[PDB]
């Protein structure tokens, strides 16, 4: 749907991944788990 | 794989108020598809054992969020805790809830009358890969019990389909996601006496 609804969600996943365990990009197409990850 | 992780993870101690329904979250983030369960009182560690598939499916990624809702009075301190397993990996978070001092109901006695739905099972988040399968969970806390319909990313209700069907338990089944897929699902449960909802954002992964 939205682009910026898939942004807003996006960051509110990755914020939890990155920190243990380019949005615009992958909300307008689908990417992988590479690039996702490059979000740092 | 494997990983496993709390997001929400909830608070080590509460104050229970006279007659008022607690619901306690938490919610976590892992490889695959997270499985939260609660057990009440101090279980042993040695307990789990307590698993209740252990069934070789997917690279996926889940962020999924369970409560547990009190809805009687303590008569006394009681801890509840939430088990997360996914894979080989075993996580948890325990809450003791504390009495009201005085009360004015019986103690653990359930609030009678109808109760709003509450969704207590959900996925935030569910990435997969394209073309594989997801089954998109709602689970509730209702009386009367609730109904379940489902509205797709354009926010239209979904109806059975080739690719969409709703089941029996509330879960909603999308086959071979494709990128027209990504998006929001929003699970409305609904009875006589009320409403709840839940977003669920499925991102399908490329290749």
């Amino acid at each position: 749907g939205p682009e910026t609804l898939c942004g807003a969600e996006l960051v509110d996943a990755l914020q939890f991944v990155c920190g243990d365990r380019i949005v615009d990009e992958c909300c307008f197409r689908s990417c992988d788990l590479r690039r996702l990850e490059m979000y740092c | 794989a494997d990983w496993l992780k709390f997001t929400k993870t909830p608070p080590t101690k509460l104050q229970q108020a006279d007659g008022a329904t607690i619901e306690i979250v938490c919610e976590m983030m892992g490889s695959q598809v997270p499985s939260i369960q609660w057990v009440v009182g101090h279980l042993p560690r040695s307990e789990l054992d307590d698993l209740d598939s252990n069934q070789v499916a997917p690279s996926a990624i889940v962020r999924v969020r369970s409560s547990h809702i009190i809805d009687h009075v303590l008569s006394e301190a009681r801890t509840y805790t939430c088990v997360g397993r996914t894979g080989s990996k075993t996580i948890y978070a325990s809450t003791v809830v504390h009495p009201p001092r005085s009360s004015r109901l019986t103690p653990e006695k359930t609030y009678p009358g109808a109760q709003k739905p509450r969704i207590i099972y959900t996925e935030k988040t569910h990435l997969d890969l394209m073309g594989s399968n997801i089954q998109l969970p709602c689970r509730v806390h209702a009386r009367p019990r609730a109904e379940i319909t489902w509205l797709n990313n354009e926010n239209k209700e979904i109806v059975q389909g080739h690719r969409h069907r709703v089941l029996a338990n509330g879960d909603l089944l999308i086959s071979e996601i494709k990128w027209e897929d990504m998006g929001n699902y929003k699970c409305i449960a609904r009875n006589v006496v009320g409403k709840d909802t839940a977003d669920t954002f499925v991102y399908p992964v490329l290749n």
